[PDB]
């Protein structure tokens, strides 16, 4: 939190360009970004100070975008390449379990699956607190 | 025949001043010196010999001062016969490894929409093989067919089961463009249509072209891939007499794509952060498919509903544009009914008693109406218990609960999910099993044996075997 | 005109107590 | 003896839920104006404030 | 739709000046205005691109003005005048039923009555769906 | 002010400005009284407040112009005052049938000098500017009444609400940043 | 009413000074501001049309610092500086008793103490309508 | 060492041109002319030998042409042993009318954050003597506390108690640093740490120093005391060996005074009218607070959040920056429970079997169990009536409504206003106590008992009195 706007932009792509170089050499790997809603914050405060129109609740105009070009790069090779692989595991927040928002819906729709986690549940002593009803894997 | 200069490159936006010619607007440029190839396109004319456009790749590597030439008409690509069983770009080239496409004409994407005096009156019914949209909702040849639904409902599965019900039975050729989705799902189409013979890669007997623009492309790519696949079809539809086919897969990312560029582009923003431009951008596109008297189109679109809400301005202008609309929710899924098709929700415009006889129009009506009716009676049975009710609406309630069941169906492409083998079910079957429903002749049966089946003569059957096993 | 109207099943809408408690009597 | 006991309780606890429902769609209706005319001003500041950077 | 906009801003008052010349010279006429919502959408584009201050949901700030003379039209005339007519019927279509939007709020305060419908009573058998509770002519 | 029921110039001795200023501290009256119209439910349950206002909450068929005229003729005959009508944003035809109203009551005449009233109109079909002057219009009439004469008025406004809409729209135009739910900066001075 | 913004925004400081004057003179005064709202409206008016970025209830940001400098004029002095005094009573209106609004709960964290009145009491009878429950003195 | 001529004053906001010798970013200059000590800082370059500055005083007076010098290095304060006792302002001068402060070396304001391999990861508990937080959220030492809360809610009567049941017994020293407070309150706590005996006045025996700038002050100021409590209170983590514990009230007066001078300084607002940069400079200055290898820093903050409202922007970007979360309700204040702490929405770091054991973990699981199923029924409750439920669930709300009296406890700060008399209760007690409630050996007496007692015997009694 103490590091530059710029570096926290930045950082989930220069760790997919390492996480790459296994998937091209036939070996596996996997990668985990933790609160991507904390990079669009830092997208944004730098964007403003480049004096460029803002958009909804002053996000840039195609913080879709942002995400769609990193999240499409995992994936699995035939035997022609290597037959290597890569996975992702992003994290996301939520204020009073609202999902109905601007950033999460962007995810929603660009992944292949979610597994929900609900306060009640935790509180009612099932832990993990995952909710079954909704879950999905595709 | 004229050479500009680059003077300004900001995200996806770049300008270039001329010294000789002015380009007109829709005008297609080329960049000098990339190993790949960089079309930009025009949109303005700021003065002082000058213009803004709007790039179709990747902007990085670009300098102040490099030189950029001018071709002289819009952007053009291969059309013909040649294109059958080939993948290709937003500017017609091939991403399937196999060559150039050889043809011997081009054509431009960008065209005008038919007049007045061209329009035809026909309507006739086309039969799919699904209960729901045979009985409430008749599809129409010719006509102009969408798909509303939110996000993890089953939009593309219904898409993939009409290719594979009708795509198969039919003369003509079919034409898929697929705008702003997944990879991986186009990876999945392509070896799909190998193994049923559609597409062949030895002989010359292939029935479907395919165009491609996924999400991981920048905006002014995903802007422009639907006049790409639709100049296509124009060509079977207009330079031969045949019907065509034509499915498109979320064209919201049609409009999505342009509010990406608008503020870059000096415009002052309309309600909920869309562009000042949106119904008549959407308007100018969609003109383009309709059936004239030289030809036919049949089209098939889906239509993304962002968080489940139907009053958003992206949903709301389409409703005007098509013949038929089926809408799915989410509330039925929950229930565990496939396809979760809204029945009180959809419309179509051949639901007429002139058209579709008297005796199917009085079958769909007394469905809806008892369907309306089973509402009312939940708020009852909130507050005071079940059994107090009366033994008519306990009957109302019974009947319409086995309604409810029989409208669920077993698809084909979905085996690996549900388990079961595919049904198809003709119209008159989907008639009769409804009335008899409705006269009351299966009132000493259980729920569960009108679930996941075909036609009528398989509860009964199931019927028997749940009694066998208990 | 002005205010809120109800409809037709709109406590099994709401998703409330009073939704599941209908459903599974 | 017992049935018109049965029948005089009933209606008292009938009035006594509709007092209570009364109570509770007198509050929301407060709510829901406050938020209304919140969502207004929310959505008027974005255009101007779009409007003026260019 | 194909149409450029100031076509479509332009095509009420032409069909309401050929039906002028009817109620000037002692006959009677009758006008349509199918879905008034467009023009005003229409008429907000370009607005927008002249560099017009904007207001509440983007409208303009004449908007009103735009719909009042239109709709002040239409009358009947005394014997003097020849005794000519002009009747016009409008039609608005409605989000989810909310009637306290920008534009209705506007018409409705200009003309002397509505005829209300809903879809709750058009799958209940009841057609035309009129819902004579919040109907009046005055 | 120039007359629009085609009857002729409207001669007169006298012009007045229609921006002026309120009175000063010193000419107010430091005492309540109340203004009795002879009627048995408003003068006994709301009496109302000379020199104050009234709000009057009501709707179409329910009575609204038989107490209005009932109201100019009993202050007319129990005080000796007259009075004046300002329609802010009015419709034509309820204007029409109004003013054709009036006449066979008896608070207007068309034959002789015995007329109780005056008539301002500011129609639909105006420019906001033209409909948001309408009640000073009006009230400058009856501030001659008042100042030149020594007798009590009385005022009526058709709608307080447009003449808001009509100044609200008048700042948009300007160019203004708007207030909270888009109402003029300007809302509690004007 | 019918004076001008800034003479509204100006008021309660001069009477502060003419009561300052008692405070150091070893007197006792006492200070009544009739209401702070019509003050922070006159003042969001004043804001606006300067062109400075709104904020919530398009209030600007420094309605906190325009009272806080204000109420914290009145103190006790010690002998050493005279003994003199100052005591102020402020006065808010609220709308349909909504107390966790912007102004009333801003002017809440300043005072030492407040006295509510209800409505339904004065209704009902109970004249002074004090609620014994809330008011408090610290 | 350069002379500059004031060319513009708008507000806080003040311009100034060099001829040559531009000053860098975060220097101090000096205005000439003046009766009171005025200080700018620099904080843009604007271009053609001009920059932008911010003003820590009033700027009333001020005349285009104006001379102003530099002075070639940040703010620098008296920072050693000799600050005990004595009370600063946002520029180090004493406001205590008692002299200068005579101190060895100086230290500036702005530093930099304690590097990655600094960190120390050892984990303690710390008793307070208050049941909730001890038995639901624990805290611990060299931790971070954070206190939520509305206005009239209750946090500074929180901090005046925990500070009489920690500070007290403490060996090592403490800091005080008040942001946008009252002064009247100040002065009460001058003058009740005088008398208590922590501030000695003839002798070099006191163990607290105090920063002060309330919200009496232009907004200049209020953005810049918090930095001048941390660096006195990190000389005496590095260069001393000792373990320091910082309180500081309503650290939110820090965010909004920036958002009043970031118009002025030509930015686009974000969102509810913040500045764009929110996160990264509350990050650059919560960093500090950390405790190293060196030492330890026990800190306990009172955030606000504006008209009761949790998804602001501003104590919404909070929860990162803490090891334990104590939320305040005005719903429980309505109903009398004192202290308004929500059992519901409290965390804490250290809870889990390993480090509290396992029957505390159990224990408190089970009453928060407890606690949530009841919250479950009260749309039925409120409607339909009591009448309607078995008899396991009118047991759960009888044990339920027991329950959430006994989490209240009389307070000693409190006792002048309430009549009643202080207790504080160890941890073995509480423990036991919520074990035997939850056995059910309680179901025979009344839930007004529970109501504002200490220890569990002290119920049965206030039962047997009130027969
Ligand atoms: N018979 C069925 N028809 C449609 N969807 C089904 C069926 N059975 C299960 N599903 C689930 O519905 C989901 C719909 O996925 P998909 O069509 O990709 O969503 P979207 O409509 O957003 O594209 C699938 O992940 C699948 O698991
Ligand atoms: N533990 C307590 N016991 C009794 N009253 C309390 C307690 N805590 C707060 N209060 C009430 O709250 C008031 C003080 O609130 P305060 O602590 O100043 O709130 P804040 O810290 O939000 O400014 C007191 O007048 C008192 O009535
Ligand atoms: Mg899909
Ligand atoms: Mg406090």
């Amino acid at each position: 939190a103490s590091d530059a706007a710029p570096l926290q932009y930045l950082a989930p792509y220069s760790g997919c360009s390492m996480g790459e170089y296994f998937r091209d050499n036939g070996k596996h790997a996997l990668i985990i970004y933790d609160d991507l809603s904390k990079q669009a914050v830092a997208y944004r405060q730098m964007s403003l100070l480049l004096r460029r129109p803002p958009g909804r609740e002053a996000y840039p105009g195609d913080v879709f975008y942002l995400h769609s070009r990193l999240l499409e790069r995992a994936a699995k090779m035939n035997d022609a390449f290597g037959g290597g692989s890569l996975t992702a595991l992003p994290v996301i927040e939520t204020q009073a379990g609202d999902v109905s928002a601007y950033i999460p819906t962007n995810v929603i729709s660009i992944t292949d699956g979610q597994i929900f986690l609900e306060t009640e549940l935790f509180y009612k002593g099932i832990r993990p607190a995952i909710n079954v009803g909704l879950s999905v894997s595709r | 025949a004229a050479t500009g200069r680059i003077v300004a490159v900001i995200g996806a936006v770049v300008d270039v001043q001329f010294d000789e010619g002015l380009p007109p607007i829709l005008n297609a440029l080329e960049v000098q010196g990339r190993e790949t190839r960089l079309v930009l396109e025009v949109a303005q004319h700021l003065g002082e010999s000058t213009v803004r456009t709007i790039a179709m790749d990747g902007t990085e590597g670009l300098v102040r001062g490099q030189k950029v030439l001018d071709s002289g008409a819009p952007i053009k690509i291969p059309v013909g016969p040649e294109t059958l069983g080939r993948i290709m770009n937003v500017i017609g080239e091939p991403i399937d490894e196999r060559g150039p496409i050889k043809t011997k004409q081009f054509a431009a994407i960008h065209a005008e929409a038919p007049e007045f005096m061209e329009m035809s009156v026909e309507q006739e019914i086309l039969v799919t093989g699904i209960k729901v949209v045979d009985l409430l909702a008749p599809y129409a040849k010719g006509g102009k067919i969408g798909l509303f639904g939110g996000a993890g409902v089953g939009k593309t599965v219904l898409i993939m089961e009409l290719i594979n019900n009708v795509a198969k039975a039919h003369g003509g050729y079919s034409v898929f463009a697929g705008v702003g989705e997944r990879t991986r799902e186009g990876n999945d189409l392509y070896h799909e249509m190998i193994e049923s013979g559609v597409i062949n890669l030895k002989d010359a007997t292939s029935k479907v072209a395919l165009v491609y623009g996924q999400m991981n492309e920048p905006p002014g790519a995903r802007a422009r891939v639907a006049l790409t696949g639709l100049t296509v079809a124009e060509y079977f539809r207009d330079q031969e007499g045949q019907d065509v086919l034509l499915f498109i897969d979320n064209i919201f990312r049609f409009t999505q794509a342009g509010s990406e560029v608008s503020a870059l582009l000096g415009r002052i923003p309309s309600a909920v952060g869309y562009q000042p431009t949106l119904a008549t951008d959407m308007g100018t596109m969609q003109e383009r498919i309709t059936t004239t008297k030289k030809g036919s189109i049949t089209s098939v679109q889906a239509i993304y509903v962002p968080a489940d809400d139907l009053t958003d301005p992206a949903p709301a202008t389409t409703f005007a544009h098509l013949d038929a609309t089926t809408v799915l929710s989410r509330a039925i899924a929950e229930l565990g009914i496939y396809p979760a098709v809204d029945p009180l929700d959809s419309t179509s415009r051949i639901m007429d008693p002139n058209i579709v006889g008297s005796e199917h129009y009085d079958v769909a009506r007394g469905v809806q109406k008892i369907l309306q009716d089973y509402k009312s009676l939940q708020d009852i049975i909130a507050i005071l218990g079940m059994d107090e009710l009366s033994e008519e609406d306990k009957l109302t309630v019974s009947r319409a609960r086995k309604i409810q069941r029989f409208l669920s169906q077993p698809f084909q492409v979905a085996e690996v999910f549900t388990g079961h083998l595919g049904k198809l079910v003709p119209l008159k079957e989907t008639i009769k099993g409804f009335q008899q429903i409705l006269a009351g002749e299966y009132d000493h049966l259980p729920e569960q044996a009108f679930y996941m089946v075909g036609p009528i003569e398989e509860a009964v059957a199931k019927a028997d075997k749940l009694a066998e096993e208990h | 005109p002005e205010g809120v109207r109800s409809g037709a099943g709109a406590v099994r809408d709401a998703g409330g107590a009073f939704g599941k408690k209908e459903q599974a009597d | 003896e017992s049935t018109t006991s049965e029948q005089s309780a009933r209606m008292t606890a009938m009035d006594n839920a509709s007092k209570n429902a009364s109570e509770m769609i007198d509050k929301l209706t407060l709510t829901f104006n406050r938020t209304r005319q919140a969502v207004i001003t929310k959505e008027l500041i974005e255009i101007i404030s779009g409007a003026a950077a260019l």
